[PDB]
């Protein structure tokens, strides 16, 4: 998706965490759980321990 | 008069609004191909 | 898209008449520009052509027998009709697979 | 299966045109009998019972008298070619995943809002031939089809040879990509197939399709990767499943209509037509006016079915023999 | 799929994630190394 | 009826090697991590699992020898050290100018004692386990080399192939008869 840029004021893959090694302590991941197709199609996980 | 604000180093063509860079090349959108510079 | 009606299917998936881009109003109008036709009288008729025995209604025995055949025939009639004013202050983009 | 009916239907196997009475002997013979001055017409059968002469045929009343060639009664199994074709590109683009979707309609219920969809993806490579594509685009389908350990799948894939160029190399789920050897693959066969059919209770259907493809990015474009081209068919399904049918259905305007209904008390009725031969059918369409207020007719059918050898020679002679008796002139097929 | 989006006038070389220009080379981070395109 | 061959465990080879669809050279910047996914490590099932772990990054000017004798001098430093409680897999080296003699490459060994530069594949066989006469039956720990993501071009590839060979080292059968006759006393 080349038309629309991705920050981190949204989707928040960067984050502050509170560290005594700095005031400004930072976190980093995020995972893709759910797809939205058009016209009403969403799907989304089920992770069970069986598979 | 077209900005093309990205660009995408991959095997395959990424999109008419990107650089398309593959190994020894710099292909970009024009005239509906690809166009190769150099 | 519905399936049954159209029986044209697009290239790119689905039927064609899908893919009909249809403004039914252009601009506002003081009227109805496309409406249905009825007559005030009752206009819509049923009639019952039979022998000894009448199924639709349950009347066993004829006073007035249509023929002898021992048969029944139910008869029905209507009639109808759609004005459109303006055809003008519609739009539509059709697919070219859709005039013939 | 259930048919249409101008308000009744007869129907009388013809097995041996036999010449006259006392010669019907066997069940499935008939003789067209009629009188000297061309009145009436009827035919006596040896059912499998005894001798039964039908409704008589007022040949005054006689609206049509036609009979089919029982080509015409034969489905057509429909083929579909798949191709890359030429205006997109002739060669599998290198980064693209290529998929056909199989697009069904009268699947298991009877309305075309009765939707199917079966798929078949290949993700291409930077060396892929398009002969070796057709290769994995017709085992990718013969896995998600012929996967049924029930029954047969709803289609056949098939892949024809350029050197061959006539004959389809099967695809099966058992096929693997070793078995197919060629080099020279150009196109896909998706062939309809007949569904299960049992006597008088189900009816003979089919499940139409349509090789339908999604969009690749060939020039910066989302292109249609394929094209779909309907064969003229090679495969037929012949004429025995509907006449049994249609006898099924025709013997309860003469016989019994509780076909089986309470189960050990029955009536059973001995069918004449066998589902593995075609027939020839010769329909006759007549009709009966009473006398002074009774003006009202009541039409009939009489139908009759012959088996066919392919030059037709026993239904021409059942033809000719009527047209001798009766004086109408049917046209021989 | 790696997205670059700007590009770098420098004499010596910028981070990886750049396009370096310099003088009418124009270089990129491929396969490990800056890669000229022409 | 057996002749003694049949109970003769074979031990399973896996060569490696760089995948020639991704890159027959080793990119530059880049982790070659293989990731060896061992099986029953002290229990009996499958879900007893334990995964050790042989990181090469590349450099400029790396051939595809010197980078097979350096992920085999890294499978050998973490899977044979002092720190192993038992033998878990060996490692072998292959070149090209022989190819049937596989070098052993092991803790001790390091890259001055390889010197062959026509070296074509990694081949990771397993061991044979300690053995008591009654108490200690003869098991392996089966196991999968598996490959992590490259970037080769700006796409992310796994860097390797891992194909099954045919399984030259056999272990004998006197350590099963012997544990039979414990047993059928």
């Amino acid at each position: 998706w080349t038309t629309f840029v991705l920050d981190n004021n949204s989707t928040r893959v960067v984050e502050k965490v509170q560290s005594r090694l700095h005031s400004n302590a930072l976190s980093a991941g995020f995972q893709f759980v759910e797809y939205k197709a058009p016209n009403g199609v969403r799907v989304r996980l089920d992770v069970d321990p069986f598979y | 008069m077209k900005t093309l604000r990205t660009l995408k180093i991959s095997p395959n063509a990424p999109d008419i609004n990107s650089v398309w860079l593959y190994k020894g090349t710099m292909k970009y959108f024009n005239n509906g191909e690809w166009e190769t510079i150099g | 898209d519905d399936p049954v009606r159209n029986k044209i299917l697009h290239p790119m998936g689905g039927v064609a008449f899908s893919y009909r881009y249809d403004i039914w109003y252009i601009g506002t109008m003081d009227q109805p520009n496309i409406f249905k036709c009825k007559i005030k009288g009752d206009n819509e008729y049923r009639g019952y052509q039979w022998g000894i025995r009448n199924p639709f209604t349950g009347q066993k025995g004829n006073p007035y027998m249509s023929f002898d055949e021992d048969s029944a025939v139910i008869h029905r009639m209507a009639t109808l009709g759609v004005c459109v004013l303006d055809p003008t202050r519609t739009m539509s983009l059709i697919p070219a697979i859709l005039q013939g | 299966m259930v048919i249409s009916i101008n308000q009744v239907r007869q129907l009388y196997v013809a097995k041996a045109l036999k010449a006259n009475t006392a010669a019907l002997t066997t069940a499935g013979d008939i003789v067209p009998k009629a009188d000297t001055a061309k009145t009436t017409l009827y035919f006596q059968s040896m059912s499998p019972a005894g001798i039964v002469a039908s409704d008589k045929i007022n040949l005054k009343h006689v609206l049509y008298a036609k009979a089919t060639p029982s080509e015409a009664l034969a489905h057509k199994l429909v083929r579909y070619s798949v191709t890359l074709d030429a205006d997109v590109s002739a060669t599998p683009v290198a980064g693209q995943n290529y998929i056909l979707r199989l697009a069904f309609r009268q699947y298991i219920g009877l309305s075309e809002e009765d939707q199917y969809f079966k798929y078949g993806e290949v993700i291409a490579r930077s060396g892929m031939t398009a002969s070796d594509f057709y290769k994995k685009m017709a085992i990718s389908l013969a896995k998600n089809l012929e996967n049924k350990t029930e029954s047969t799948p709803l289609v056949n894939i098939y892949l024809i040879s350029a050197a061959a160029a006539s004959t389809d190399v099967p695809v099966t789920s058992a096929t693997k990509e070793s078995d197919l050897t060629a080099t020279d693959y150009n196109q896909i066969i998706i062939e309809e197939t007949e569904q299960p059919w049992v006597l008088g209770m189900m009816p003979q259907a089919f499940i139409p399709f349509t090789p339908q493809f999604l969009t690749i990015t060939v020039d910066g474009e989302d292109r249609l990767w394929g094209v779909a081209t309907v064969v003229t068919p090679t495969k037929t399904v012949p004429d025995g499943h509907l006449i049994a049918d249609l006898e099924y259905f025709c013997m309860g305007a003469r016989g019994d209509i509780y076909r089986g209904m309470g189960y050990p008390n029955i009536i059973k009725t001995t069918y004449l037509v066998d589902p593995g031969a075609v027939y020839d059918v010769l329909d006759i369409h007549y009709f009966y006016t009473g006398s002074n207020e009774s003006v009202q007719k009541s039409e009939k059918t009489i139908t009759l079915v012959a088996v066919d050898d392919g030059s037709h020679t026993a239904m021409n002679a059942l033809i000719g023999a009527i047209n001798t008796a009766s004086g109408l002139t049917i046209a021989t097929l």
